[PDB]
Order: C-alpha cells, then sequence, then structure tokens
C-alpha cells in the first residue's frame, strides 16, 4: 500500500495572506509511460462532502477559481492558495489513485487568522413546560467570538457547579470567522426551585475580566 | 446536474447488517466507477471498494473485503453498500463517490460526491426530542439585541436538523453539535440573534426534524417577562 503524509495537520492563515500545504507519498506516483502524476486534492467543508480540487497533481477542477495551485512531482506535492479568502477554511486532503488500494491523507485542517472579538454572552432559564417534566436545563450562549479558547463555569448562589453541565462549540464561521459556544446546565425540577442565583461565568481573551450573566429565578 | 443521492441515517444493533445505497442521476449510470469511502468523527478517509456497475464486478480494499459487499441496480441506476456483522468501529459516515471510467482506465480521481449516509452501530432504541423554548433573560434583551432558540432533548440517535421560520430566517442562527448527556440521549440546541424590539412583534418557529423517529415538531419561541 501507499502511505499518504499531510503536514501541517493545522494551520491558522489571516485573509490575504498566502499559504501552502505539503502532501508526501511513500512511493512515485509518477507514471513513466504518460508523465502524470496519479495525484488529487480536495477540499471539505464543515457539515459538507469532499469536493475535487486539483487532480493530476496541477490541473484545477472545473469552477474552481485561480487562487488554488497545486505543484510537485513524483512523491512531494504541495497545495498553494495565494491569497485566502475566510470562506477557505476546510480540510484539504490529498489522494494517491496510482496504485490500489487508493489511499488518502489524513487531512490539513485551514483555520482563519482574525482580530480578538470578545463573546456577546445570553442566558436562557428554564420554561415552564421543561419543569412540568422533573428536569431543568439552564442555557448559556457565547456568540461570535475568536479565538476558539473559552472558559465557563456555572455557578449556584455562588456555589461552584462540577460535573453537571455540558457544552459545544460551533465550526468557525465562514463570513467573519468567529466561533460560539452553548453550554447546559442540567438540574432537577426539585433543586432548581431550592436556589435562586443562575449564574455563567465567561473568560476570554477579549475580555479584560471574566464576565458574568446571571438572572434569579421568578425575576429572570 | 450529475448527483448522487444517498439513502438516510441508519441504527443498528451490534451483530446485525446494514445496506446504504446510491441513487445516480443526470449521467449514465453504467459509464463511470461508483467508489465508497469511510469517514470516522474528525478522522482521515479510507477506501473501501470500486464497482463497476455495467459489468457489476466489484474490487475491495484488502482492508474491507470481509466487511463489505457492493452491489449496483442498473435498473434503478443504485449503487449498494452492505456491510456486516457490525461493531462500533463501523459507525461513522458512508460515502458513494463518482470517478472517471476514461480511456479504458480505473485509475481516476473522484469528481462527484453524494452526502453521505451516517450509521451508528447501538444497542439503545430511537427515541425521537422533546422542543423547548429558549427565551432569553431580560439583560439578555439589553442594548437592542436578543437572542433566542430553541432546546431539542433526549433524543437517539444522532442527527436532527433544525430551520427558523421554515427556512426564512437563516442570518444570525447557530445551531450546535449535540452532545451525549448522561442518559445516553443526545441534547441540542439551536439559537438566532435578533432585534431586542421584535420580540414582542415578529413571530419566531423552531423548525426540528429527527428522521429517525419520524419526528417533526414546530415549536413558537415567544418571550417570558418572568
Ligand atoms: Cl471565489
Ligand atoms: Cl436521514
Ligand atoms: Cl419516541
Ligand atoms: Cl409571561
Amino acid at each position: 500500500d501507499i502511505v499518504m503524509s499531510q503536514s501541517p495537520s493545522s494551520l491558522a492563515v489571516s485573509v490575504g495572506e498566502k499559504v501552502t500545504m505539503s502532501c508526501k507519498s511513500s512511493q512515485s506516483l509518477l507514471y513513466s509511460s504518460n508523465q502524470k502524476n496519479y495525484l488529487a486534492w480536495y477540499q471539505q467543508k464543515p457539515g459538507q462532502s469532499p469536493k475535487l480540487l486539483i487532480y493530476w497533481a496541477s490541473t484545477r477542477d472545473s469552477g474552481v477559481p485561480d487562487r488554488f495551485t497545486g505543484s510537485g512531482s513524483g512523491t512531494d506535492f504541495t497545495l498553494t492558495i495565494s491569497s485566502v479568502k475566510a470562506e477557505d477554511l476546510a480540510v484539504y486532503c490529498c489522494q494517491q489513485y496510482y496504485n490500489y488500494p487508493f489511499t488518502f491523507g489524513a487531512g490539513t485542517k485551514l483555520e482563519i487568522k482574525r482580530t480578538v472579538a470578545a463573546p456577546s454572552v445570553f442566558i436562557f432559564p428554564p420554561s415552564d413546560e421543561q419543569l412540568k417534566s422533573g428536569t431543568a436545563s439552564v442555557v448559556c450562549l457565547l456568540n461570535n467570538f475568536y479565538p476558539r479558547e473559552a472558559k465557563v463555569q456555572w455557578k449556584v448562589d455562588n456555589a461552584l457547579q462540577s460535573g453537571n453541565s455540558q457544552e459545544s462549540v460551533t465550526e468557525q464561521d465562514s463570513k467573519d470567522s468567529t466561533y460560539s459556544l452553548s453550554s447546559t446546565l442540567t438540574l432537577s425540577k426539585a433543586d432548581y426551585e431550592k436556589h435562586k442565583v443562575y449564574a455563567c461565568e465567561v473568560t476570554h481573551q477579549g475580555l479584560s475580566s471574566p464576565v458574568t450573566k446571571s438572572f434569579n429565578r421568578g425575576e429572570c | 446536474q450529475v448527483q448522487l443521492q444517498q439513502s438516510g441515517t441508519d441504527l443498528v444493533r451490534p451483530g446485525t447488517s446494514v445496506k446504504v445505497s446510491c441513487k445516480a442521476s443526470g449521467y449514465a449510470f453504467t459509464t463511470y466507477f461508483i467508489e465508497w469511502v469511510k469517514q470516522r468523527p474528525g478522522q482521515g478517509l479510507e477506501w473501501i471498494g470500486v464497482i463497476n456497475p455495467g459489468s457489476g464486478i466489484p474490487n475491495y480494499n484488502e482492508m474491507f473485503k470481509g466487511k463489505a459487499t457492493l452491489t449496483a441496480d442498473k435498473s434503478s441506476s443504485t449503487a449498494y453498500l452492505h456491510l456486516s456483522s457490525l461493531t462500533s468501529d463501523d459507525s461513522a459516515v458512508y460515502f458513494c463517490a463518482r470517478a472517471p471510467y476514461y480511456y479504458g482506465s480505473s485509475y481516476y480521481y473522484f469528481d462527484v460526491w453524494g452526502a453521505g449516509t451516517t450509521v451508528t452501530v447501538s444497542s439503545a432504541s430511537t427515541k425521537g426530542p422533546s422542543v423547548f423554548p429558549l427565551a432569553p433573560s431580560s439583560k439578555s434583551t439589553s442594548g437592542g439585541t436578543a437572542a433566542l432558540g430553541c432546546l431539542v432533548k433526549d433524543y437517539f440517535p444522532e442527527p436532527v436538523t433544525v430551520s427558523w421560520n421554515s427556512g426564512a430566517l437563516t442570518s444570525g442562527v447557530h445551531t450546535f453539535p449535540a452532545v451525549l448527556q448522561s442518559s445516553g440521549l443526545y441534547s441540542l440546541s439551536s439559537v438566532v440573534t435578533v432585534p431586542s424590539s421584535s420580540l414582542g412583534t415578529q413571530t419566531y418557529i423552531c423548525n426540528v426534524n429527527h428522521k429517525p423517529s419520524n419526528t417533526k415538531v414546530d415549536k413558537k419561541v415567544e418571550p417570558k417577562s418572568c
């Protein structure tokens, strides 16, 4: 089997800057007969299937903009993006179609670098509908921030919570290059009704000091 | 106008089997190869095998020849991936992809890809979601901008789809990756930022679809004064 190797595994570049990423094969993909390199690149955007980008190492597929350029020969290949746009964030993977079994590189994840943006923080008390079912979920939303690293801590009557929250983060936005984050605090109805102040405390690079978004149950 | 339409999400029990379908249109099905590719969460692509729909003959990666069987039906222009004796390592997205058959050769890139089929292997049962409104706290409306949303809770397996106002509302929407709760059921939020003055006036409805349970729910989200 042919092993395909890509580097770096990830990189971040500002809009308008140049990026190059590397794909190597453990043996030559250059067929002597026709002098072609049996090498393709694909682009896979979040939520989407891979899309063919380059083939024969350097031929752009129809409709692919010319800021994408593939180069190299034999075992050493490169994908260059001459002037990155905000919508180019994706995983870029190479594939050899020289020898069965066909094999893919593990991919290079291209992330977009932008200025620091502090999150806007919102908090949602549980609905009356949910409370009827015996559980209370409290949701904290951190909207449109950069960079991705952010810390959320839950406090109930100023007691720090552990073990009863979960969170998840969106993929990077293809337009403004930010992230958003949702955290859910889960309590029983009985526990929710026994306490007053529900607070999510947010730490992020864009905040000079931590920000607390809070409500009091029944005043909300 | 070439397209490959794949079958929907599958929940299958350990040890049983599943069939993924790939229906081709917009081109002559028998004149291009169909390839199959596996992708596990956030990980690399692995090639399973290839079939010539004109002759019916498959070729397998030695890594998959015992797990996978390829067939094709000319009359319905459909290729099939059969996966057998399933395990947790088989939980993944399976793509079909088209590859040229030019100059008598199968050694080609993959020019058109299906949307993928999600297969989850698990002994747990299908369960449809409960949908709850996310109404902002008063201070979560300060300054002219507010957020509101929907909590799509206690369902199995993934995925769900969420739209707002039947698709008319897209700006400012964020639909988050589900998390698996300690009950073994998924929970997901979808939110949208809106002008604070609109909370009294505009109607906001989240449209939830969980295809594994044939559950469709539209939930109107209203502000709560509290
Ligand atoms: Cl473009
Ligand atoms: Cl589906
Ligand atoms: Cl149900
Ligand atoms: Cl009210």
